[PDB]
């Protein structure tokens, strides 16, 4: 009963599994980068994305914080904070 | 009925719906790839008519999308082992002990934990020490007659910590 | 597509499909924003009474007293005898007793009987 | 200390003045406070709620109580000691309630019918009656060692 | 010989030493484990030994000692037996619990509270042993309520997740609804028996026995969790793994068909009472299987299947035959406890997501847990022919060759054939799919102890069933002359469910989405009983306990009846008599009346 | 929309804050605390002598006490006390 | 017992002339002298009773109830301080003779040969608890709590004394052994049926029976810990030993006015079991839990089984003591919340590891978990009453299952699973308060080992 995690390493996940992602570009791709703003995408997709990261890191995130990430940064931090994982 | 205010809006009603039916049909929708190809469906179903201005239109096609999802859902879902209603739901809350103890130990047993002790006696000499004119002042100077809202702002006027920390940030670590 | 799921007492009707939300008018958005501000209220004094480091005793609920109170030693005023209090008082208290007093009549008179006559199986019965 | 006026007694008569002191000191909605009504079997002045409030109020709003499902003011519904979680849990069913009772009560019904018509069509192999050698095994029945045999021998077949 | 009681008393004496050794220690220990695994290993290799010569000779006795309250002509020490089941039963029930105590050390390795946790099962595992050992009833009862504390306590271990106490609180209801049946048994062997006495009630035959009977089928109902009192069972596997092994794989789920077992001379008559044995069993077996279809837990499947086989094993004492019975509490046993130790491996290898989604592929993948569960569930129908074939199929035989109900061999055959079919579907959704979990897998068996006791319980699975099986003296007729399609249809009926199975399979591989028909909504809602019951039940009492009691008949009503009215009564008579005023001709006026009523009114002259 | 900006500062804020108190609640000063097969066989022959002691003696001079079904004498065996055959079991025929 | 009742004298005197700081060490050493002492006694031997110039005699009827009672007073004792620390010396002084009076007196009625001396020394254990409770009740209607105490008790044991100045009068004097030599049956007039109803209806009202047991509720939740407790244990249990007492004289018309009260016992025993299970005031779960057993008990009085009343002070014996615990631990969580209110104090297992454990013993314990004497007493009482009428077994069960089910709710919904994160004052738990429950509970397991003790005189 012992995964350990980190910062760096559960952000590198999250970008990774962003670029995965097929209707955005790794061309123009970082963690300040804003989905609905800058980006152009739907919320649609937006909604789509945090369902990847609660299909993948396995808890779900609640439906008040499906509404106002819409960046990297923010996503990482939050489930840095709902996993409580820092030294 | 959240903490920010009260009506959620259509969009959010919408997504809302949205989340919970894709999550219904990833409960009914075993080997993943029959998944994709219906998940991909009802995008389709909810871009037949992106182009909707009318309002009325809108939530009526919500109430019968309601409808049709309530015909169709699933009783066991598979929601997540450690949310609420799962399979968890506090499930290592054996050791979540409250952190305003472990300051009720023998001195002894407290003086086998020296550098910590001291750590939390001056944590806790920071807590007492800025009470009282940033929290008191914030607290009599941004609240209108009302309240009227629940998420509070921090102390960005002039310098220390954001007032109601506490008990916020002094939670257990989930994994005890 | 579906008889649109009728309530019970027991079956819950969610917040999903009222249908009756849909109307919504000037006046149910100001009572729900004085419901915000109400429990917003409510929250920054129970927050206000929960954060000092002084405070060692209980948060001192006045809602749970009041519950109490309310529900142990002032129900009994207000209190008045209508057909309705009376009728299901005398319903709910020596009925069932008469019941199970004459099924009692109806077995003692059988027992006794049947063993004035003879016809049990106290061949041996020893544990009276 | 606690103020004696902050219990409540008498009803919502008078309509004005009643109504104003039960908002206040209930700390609820003014017009959708209603009373029971003035039913005479106790209950007082306290306030009427949609009864369920349990299964309902998803945990990831985070208010205070995190099992009791209370926020430290409300009305407090008058079957808090039996409305919990944890005794009767009023989730919205899936389908319908008089669908699943009908259905139930048809099963089981179908059953013990079956039962019957079971009970009333036995079934056995063709296979006759044992054959004991002491005249349907006598001595190891009830009894009566020397007194009572009734002599049925078995006759080959 | 003496030797035979001193090593069954010592088997029973060598679980007290780590209670009160934790109890008495106050130097901390950190091998307890290691402690406990040795006792129990010690209990089993000199348990081995009596049945050794049991079988080498025969030779049943009972030993007796230090009776109190010999109060009226009763009389009870502490007594108990050893016969055929008491023999042949506590080698298993030890067996089955050291491989759960390896279990729990590598599950149960992260809380640090394994010492309660270990004083709380070894205290069930006394429990248990003293209920399947006992002749004197009131120690049969002791065991009874013992091992549901104990159950209770053990489903209870995580506080908070108050879905899990009130699964316990479920579980302790439906035991003392077994309560209040064995007390009327009890009540019905006192009064007309003088005794509450195994040796005694079967030294009589009395033939009147309808009201023990149906007490006793309540309690067993109560206790084995069977129609009308089967839901605590799933709920209760809401509780952790090596909890949910030992509670319900070998100790008390068994229990309660146990003593139907115990009393067969009491029905070796009573052909009534096999008729509701046999109904009632015919009834659980039934809903079960059908119950177990779309169950997307593991542990619920298994529950639905454990429950099943007790309706089996409910037709078997349906029909006048004890042993086999006790033979497939046996094989059951080792059976599911290597079965719920394998579940549990996967469960525990990734993260207890704990559920058939997001769980799918697992072949080639540690292929020894995924052995382990294709040889637990081969094992499941008794694919043709393993130890798992013997005793069940020894029952569809001997119910095929009887004078039965015409329902109930048909309903066991179908839920055989459902059986096969959710066997199938936890083989094929836990294992053979395309691969559905998330990443940053951990999936580790660098272990020695799980591989260990997986690796004992299935060499156990393997042979020990054959081994019991051949060399026990048969109490019964072997049948042995059955048509055709009597004797094969069994195996034709489970490759047939396999067929079904597999065609399911193939229709789920397509994209189709086809609607729920109410079936499918029927097996969800396990045929909607806990829901509607549970929904409505609690509403029912605890409304009328608000209604009548709390408000209405007890407080408010008897205040009205006696302080009230006397209280009124003497303020209205205080307010009459007092209420006067200072003129005194008045008071003169009430001389003149009084001596007025004394001349004329009443007569006091005269 | 987003967070509203002065969200998004008291989050900030509550990340160092809840990054040093978690910092705090680690320790590892490499002092971290400060303190202030014969065995097994005794361990199961000591009952076996108490209990044999105890079995034997008090429970031999009880006499309706420990009891046996007796072991199953055959037709064509003998007895070890006394000492004779029983005439065996007759002839077979048809076997 | 002369020897018994003199010490209790020279006890008295001394807590007053005790200095300070000095008075509890004196009156707990010296109790437990008496404790030693009353065990001293146990000592009856086969036919008849131990008798003694003609005041004094015992049985196993009396036997156990008074070791219970001079066990019960240390205990009694140290549950009753930290609660009036703060106030008077003399005040303290006074509240202890008050319960060392109290206590002689209890022993004055289980040791008594006359009716005459029992209803004097009842009523002598009814006026200290009046003042005791009604003092130190710590609630607004202690008053209330007292004065319905009282009435109760006196309004109902008062035509008792002139059915026994009847029975005087009648037959000679009044010692147990002359009414078990000279006694003779009185039938079914109507008379007979009102001296009968006078007697058993004042001992009906000690009970409490179910019609008038709107006496205990108010009298348990606004009464100190040491009144709370003699009231509860001591009281009820002396109405059944006096109720066992007077029933040996009229015999043959309890079969004809005997079935309304079993009728009203049975049926009020559900419905007080069904009424402790959901409401608040955790204190007072336990004293309608002490109200169901004790209709237990009444019903198996009055159908006359030897089997009935050796079950019977069988639960007499052990609800005392659970009761009485149960009590005291619920002081001890008063004293932590200062709530009394059952849904308010929360969480009691990461906070407080062994409590919990006495709280769990307790609920078993009460649960009739089959080594503790509850089960022995229902169990005896269950067979009985199933040879008295084959079919009131389902009430029996009934009682058993709501039983369970009430006592573990109040376990599991206090104390499993989470604090409320606003406590905050709760210290771990004192040696004191620890040391009061192994003194409840090891006495009952070691008296659960051998049990042939505590069974009626007809053994
Ligand atoms: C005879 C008289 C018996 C009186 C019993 C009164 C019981 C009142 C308290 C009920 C209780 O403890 O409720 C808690 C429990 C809720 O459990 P549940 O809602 O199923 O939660 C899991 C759902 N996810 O609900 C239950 O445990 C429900 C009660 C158990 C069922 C009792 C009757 C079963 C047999 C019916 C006849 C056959």
């Amino acid at each position: 009963d012992a995964p350990p995690l980190t910062l760096e390493g559960i952000k590198d996940r999250v970008l990774y599994v962003l670029k995965l992602y097929d209707k955005i570009d790794p061309e123009k791709l970082s963690v300040n980068s804003h989905f609905m703003k800058d980006l152009g995408l739907d919320s649609l997709d937006q909604v789509e994305i945090i369902m990847a990261m609660e299909d993948e890191f396995g808890f779900e995130i609640p439906d008040i914080d499906a509404e106002k990430l819409m960046c990297p940064q923010e996503i990482v931090d939050y489930i840095a904070d709902k996993k409580d994982v820092y030294e | 009925f959240l903490p920010s205010a009260a009506y959620l809006t259509h969009q959010q009603k919408v997504l809302q719906l949205y989340k919970r039916a894709l999550r219904h049909l990833e409960s009914r929708c075993v080997h993943r790839d029959k998944y994709r190809y219906f998940a991909c469906l009802l995008r389709a179903r909810f871009d037949e008519h992106k182009n909707e201005k009318d309002m009325v239109k809108a939530t009526q096609l919500l109430r019968e999308a309601e409808k049709e999802f309530w015909h169709g859902q699933h009783p066991q879902p598979y929601i997540f082992p450690e949310s609420p209603g799962g399979t968890s739901y506090e499930r290592y809350e054996c050791y979540k002990v409250p952190e305003w103890c472990l300051d009720d130990w023998h001195p002894s047993e407290k003086a086998m934990y020296p550098d910590y002790f001291a750590k939390r006696e001056q944590w806790k000499k920071l807590r007492r020490e800025s009470w009282e004119r940033e929290v008191k002042q914030l607290q009599e100077e941004t609240p209108v007659g009302g309240p009227r809202t629940e998420a509070l702002p921090p102390a960005r006027k002039q310098g220390d910590l954001p007032p109601l920390w506490w008990h916020i940030v002094t939670r257990p670590r989930e994994r005890p | 597509s579906f008889p649109k799921y009728e309530p019970s007492r027991l079956a819950s009707l969610p917040t999903t499909l009222d249908p009756a939300e849909y109307d919504i008018s000037s006046e149910t958005r100001k009572a729900q924003a004085e419901r915000l501000a109400i429990r917003s209220r409510l929250k920054r004094e129970y927050q206000l009474q929960y954060n000092d480091p002084s405070r060692r005793g209980v948060v001192e609920d006045p809602a749970l007293i009041r519950w109490t109170c309310a529900r142990s030693a002032n129900v009994y005023p207000n209190f008045r005898p209508n057909t309705k209090t009376s009728l299901l008082g005398a319903l709910f208290g020596i009925g069932p007793l008469i019941f199970w007093y004459y099924v009692f009549k109806t077995d003692r008179d059988r027992k006794e009987k049947l063993i004035q006559e003879g016809k049990l199986d106290r061949t041996f019965n020893i544990s009276y | 200390s606690h103020i004696t006026k902050d219990m409540l007694p008498g009803p919502y008569p008078k309509t004005p003045e009643e109504r104003a002191a039960a908002a206040k000191k209930y700390n609820m909605r003014v017009e959708d406070y209603e009373p029971y009504p003035d039913d005479g079997m106790g209950y007082g002045d306290y306030p009427k709620l949609p009864d369920r409030s349990q299964q309902e109020r998803d945990p990831w709003y985070d208010w205070d109580h995190p099992d009791l499902r209370l926020n430290w003011g409300e009305p407090m519904h008058w079957d808090l000691d039996m409305y919990i979680r944890n005794r009767v849990d009023t989730s919205p069913t899936p389908v319908n309630w008089n669908l699943m009772c009908k259905h139930l009560f048809g099963f089981v019904a179908f059953m013990l019918f079956m039962f019957w018509v079971g009970e009333t069509y036995p079934t056995y192999q063709p296979v006759g009656p044992k054959q004991y050698p002491y005249n349907n095994l006598y001595l190891e029945r009830g009894g009566d060692p020397n007194k009572e045999p009734e002599p049925v021998v078995h006759y080959e077949i | 010989m003496n030797l035979f009681s001193s090593l069954t008393l010592v088997t029973l004496i060598l679980l007290t030493m780590p209670i009160a050794a934790i109890n008495f220690n106050t130097h901390k220990f950190t091998n307890y484990p290691l402690y406990v695994k040795t006792t129990i290993s010690c209990a089993f290799i000199t348990s081995m030994i009596p049945t050794m010569m049991f079988i080498h000779t025969g030779q049943e006795m009972i030993i007796s000692n230090w009776h109190w309250l010999t109060i009226q002509t009763l009389k009870l020490s502490l007594s108990f037996k050893m016969d055929f089941f008491s023999m042949m039963f506590v080698p298993v029930a030890l067996f089955v619990t050291w491989s759960i105590m390896e279990f729990s050390m590598w599950y149960m390795h992260s809380d640090p509270n394994i010492n309660q946790f270990f004083k709380y099962l070894l205290l069930f595992l006394i429990t248990m042993l003293i209920l399947v050992t006992a002749n004197n009833l009131f120690q049969l009862f002791i065991g009874w309520e013992g091992v549901g504390i104990m159950s209770f306590l053990l489903i209870g271990w995580w506080y908070g997740r108050t879905d899990a106490n009130t699964a316990a609180l479920q579980a302790i209801l439906y035991n003392r609804i077994g309560d209040i049946g064995f007390i009327l048994a009890m009540a019905w062997f006192l009064i007309n028996l003088n005794t509450w006495d195994l040796q005694q009630i079967f030294m009589l035959n009395p033939n009147d026995s309808n009201l023990p009977l149906m007490g006793l089928i309540l309690a067993a109902t109560g206790k084995s969790a069977q129609f009308g009192l089967h839901p605590w069972l799933p709920s209760a596997m809401e509780g952790p793994t090596p909890v949910s092994a030992l509670l319900h794989s070998s100790t008390m789920v068994v229990a309660g068909i146990f003593l139907l077992i115990r009393f067969y001379p009491l029905t070796e008559n009573n052909k009534f009472g096999q008729s509701i044995m046999l109904c009632l069993g015919a009834m659980t077996t039934l809903f079960t299987a059908m119950c177990a279809l779309t169950q997307n837990d593991i542990k619920k499947i298994i529950a639905f299947s454990t429950s099943s086989q007790l309706g089996l094993m409910m037709v078997t004492i349906g029909i006048n035959q004890p042993h086999l019975a006790f033979l497939h509490i046996c094989t059951h046993a080792f059976f599911k406890a290597m079965l719920f130790m394998c579940s549990g491996s996967i469960i525990h290898s990734l993260n207890d997501e704990q559920d058939i989604r997001k769980m799918g592929g697992l072949f080639k993948a540690m292929p020894f847990t995924t052995t382990a569960l294709i040889i637990g569930s081969l094992a499941l129908t008794g694919m043709p022919f393993l130890t798992g074939f013997y005793s069940k199929d020894l029952i569809i035989e001997s119910a095929n060759t009887s004078y039965t109900n015409a329902w109930a061999l048909l309903m066991t055959l179908v839920a055989t054939s459902f059986t096969a079919i959710y066997s199938t579907r936890i083989i094929f959704f836990a294992l053979l799919g395309q691969p559905r979990f998330p990443t940053l897998i951990n999936i580790n068996e660098n272990n020695p102890f799980l591989i260990n006791s997986i690796k004992r319980l299935l060499i156990g699975s393997l042979f020990a069933g054959f081994i019991i099986s051949n060399n026990i003296p048969p109490m019964t007729i072997p049948q042995m002359t059955m048509p055709h399609y009597l004797k094969m249809t069994a195996l034709t009926v489970t490759i047939l469910g396999f067929i079904l199975a597999l065609e399911i399979s193939n229709t789920t591989h397509y994209l189709k989405f086809n609607y729920p028909s109410n079936t499918f909504k029927f097996s969800n809602l396990l045929g909607y009983y806990p829901t509607i019951m549970h929904r409505l039940t609690p509403y029912m009492n605890l409304t009328m306990s608000q209604k009548s009691a709390s408000s209405l008949l007890d407080l408010i009503w008897l205040e009205t009846i006696l302080p009230k009215t006397i209280s009124l009564a003497q303020m209205k008579m205080s307010t009459t008599i007092t209420s006067q005023k200072g003129l005194i001709k008045l008071y003169f006026l009430s001389f003149l009346i009084t001596i007025l009523i004394s001349t004329t009114l009443l007569n006091f002259h005269e | 929309s987003g967070y509203t900006p002065d969200e998004k500062l008291r989050l900030q804020q509550l990340r160092e804050l809840r990054r040093r108190w978690l910092k705090d609640q680690e320790l590892s000063p490499r002092e971290p605390v400060l303190p202030p097969s014969i065995f097994a066989f005794t361990h199961v022959l000591i009952p076996v002598w108490i209990i044999h002691y105890y079995l034997k003696y008090h429970v031999t001079t009880k006499p309706y006490t420990i009891v046996e079904k007796k072991p199953r004498i055959f037709p064509g065996d003998t007895i070890l006390e006394t000492g004779e055959v029983i005439p065996p079991m007759k002839e077979f025929p048809d076997q | 017992m002369l020897k018994y009742i003199i010490p209790t004298m020279m006890l008295m005197p001394l807590t007053w002339l005790s200095k300070n700081s000095m008075i509890w060490i004196n009156t707990t050493l010296h109790s437990l002298l008496i404790s030693l002492t009353s065990l001293l006694l146990l000592n009856q031997f086969g036919d008849n009773s131990l008798n003694f110039s003609l005041t004094f005699f015992s049985d196993s009827l009396s036997t156990p109830l008074l070791i219970l009672t001079m066990w019960l007073l240390p205990l009694m004792l140290m549950a009753s301080q930290h609660h009036l620390s703060k106030e008077n010396l003399a005040r303290k002084k006074l509240f202890i003779s008050m319960l060392i009076l109290l206590q002689l007196f209890l022993i004055m009625t289980f040791t008594a040969t006359e009716l005459i001396f029992f209803y004097i020394m009842f009523e002598a254990t009814l006026v200290p608890t009046l003042i005791i409770i009604t003092r130190w009740g710590n609630q607004t209607e202690r008053l209330n709590a007292g004065l319905y105490f009282l009435f109760y008790t006196l309004a109902g044991s008062l035509p008792l004394l002139v059915a026994l100045i009847y029975i005087q009068n009648t037959m000679g004097s009044l010692n147990f052994l002359i009414l078990q030599y000279w006694v003779q049956p009185m039938p079914n007039s109507w008379s007979n049926t009102f001296m009968w109803l006078a007697c058993m209806m004042a001992f009906m009202v000690k009970m409490p029976l179910y019609g008038l047991h709107l006496w205990l509720p108010k009298a348990h939740v606004e009464a100190p810990i040491a009144g709370s407790m003699v009231l509860a244990a001591i009281l009820l249990k002396l109405g059944g030993y006096g109720m066992m007492r007077i029933t040996l004289l009229l015999n043959p018309i309890t079969d004809f006015m005997a079935y309304p009260f079993i009728m009203l016992s049975l049926w009020g025993m559900i419905m007080t079991s069904s009424i402790c299970l959901r409401q608040t005031d955790l204190k007072s779960l336990i004293a309608y839990s002490s109200v169901s057993h004790m209709a237990l008990v009444i019903v198996a009085i009055l159908i006359q089984t030897p089997w009935s009343y050796m079950g019977a002070t069988a639960l007499m014996i052990a609800h005392g003591l659970t009761s009485s615990m149960l009590f005291c631990l619920a002081n001890s969580n008063y004293e932590r919340v200062h709530s009394r209110t059952m849904i308010l104090a929360r969480g009691l297992q990461t906070l407080l590891p062994l409590m919990a454990a006495w709280w769990l013993l307790a609920s078993l314990t009460n649960l009739a978990l089959p080594p503790s004497i509850n089960l022995i007493g229902e169990l005896f009482v269950v067979m009985s009453t199933f040879s008295w009428s084959n079919i009131t077994i389902i009430l029996m069960g009934l009682n058993m299952v709501i039983t369970a089910l009430y006592s573990l709710y109040m376990l599991i919904t206090t104390q499993r699973g989470k604090h409320t994160h606003h406590i905050n004052n709760i210290l771990p738990s004192f040696t004191r308060e620890n040391a009061l429950m192994s003194l409840h509970m090891l006495p009952l397991l070691l008296l659960s080992l051998n049990p042939k003790i505590i069974l009626g005189p007809l053994y």
